[PDB]
């Protein structure tokens, strides 16, 4: 098809230099991020996603504390600072939906280098 | 936590 | 030792069709953690499709693939399965394995559910390779 809109929302695509800082939101509603956990994946170019952040906040062992995390409402961020071009991929948040009864993904954000 | 990991259980209800 | 949840099983098929996806972990535990498959149409973003629970085998659905889906497991414990009937062009996807860590407060109320874990994942494309525009889904 073509546009749309989804449960939990993304910019569409976000960018910078490398060295700046980039930041992704999520926004929802109270049945998936506003009582639920939120989590963030990279899913790199032709890559199995992994996961950067859990439970709000967290980082798994092998992620660098240039990305973070925080949840605040409805809503959900992901902070990048030292951008780099590795950085270069699709990112999505994640989170249970006490609704629709699914684990609901954002729409995506595009993230470019440049 | 206020978090209690069920173990393996995808759900509870 | 490599790390691996393999997904195969993928292919080209018609619609009405059906396939049979698995799962097979290397290198990693089912033990304590939940698994899902999750997928992803052309272009579009992740979306959950289905779960097993590791500890009382359990099965979960979305409401889209209900009555047409069955997850299942072996006894080999590294294992899982996805049988697909009935497809549909919409069904068109790169079908990710991944391994779940659950958590959820003492009234079952408030969940953390999340990915810790996926494979490359394996491509499904439902289509009588007519479509009226581009490709499939």
């Amino acid at each position: 098809g073509g546009g749309s809109q989804s449960v939990v929302t993304q910019p569409p695509s976000v960018s910078a230099a490398p060295g700046q800082k980039v930041t992704i939101s999520c926004s929802g509603g109270s049945f998936n991020i506003g009582n639920n956990y939120v989590s963030w994946y990279q899913q790199l170019p032709g890559t199995a996603p992994k996961l950067l952040i859990y439970d709000n906040d967290n980082r798994p062992s092998g992620i660098p504390d240039r990305f973070s995390g925080s949840k605040s409402g409805t809503s959900a961020t992901l902070d990048i600072t030292g951008l780099q071009t590795g950085d270069e991929a699709d990112y999505y948040c994640g989170t249970w939906d006490s609704s629709l009864n699914v684990v609901v993904f954002g729409g995506g954000t595009k993230l470019t280098v440049l | 936590r206020q978090l209690i990991n069920t173990n393996g259980s995808w759900h509870i209800n | 030792m490599e790390v691996q949840l393999v997904e195969s099983g993928g292919g080209l098929v018609q619609p009405g069709g059906s396939l049979r996806l698995s799962c097979v972990a290397s290198g990693l535990t089912f033990t304590n953690f939940a698994v899902s498959w999750v997928r992803q149409a052309p272009g579009k973003g992740l979306e959950w499709v289905s779960a097993i629970s590791s500890s009382d085998g359990s099965t979960y659905y979305s409401d889209s693939v209900k009555g047409r889906f069955t997850i299942s497991r072996d006894s080999s414990m590294n294992t899982l399965y996805l049988q697909m009937d009935s497809l549909r062009v919409e069904d068109t996807a790169v079908y990710f394995c991944a391994r779940a860590v659950v958590s959820s407060d003492i009234t079952y109320t408030y969940w953390s559910k999340y990915f810790d874990y996926w494979g490359q994942g394996t491509l499904v494309t439902v289509s009588s390779g007519s479509t009226g525009g581009g490709g499939s889904g």
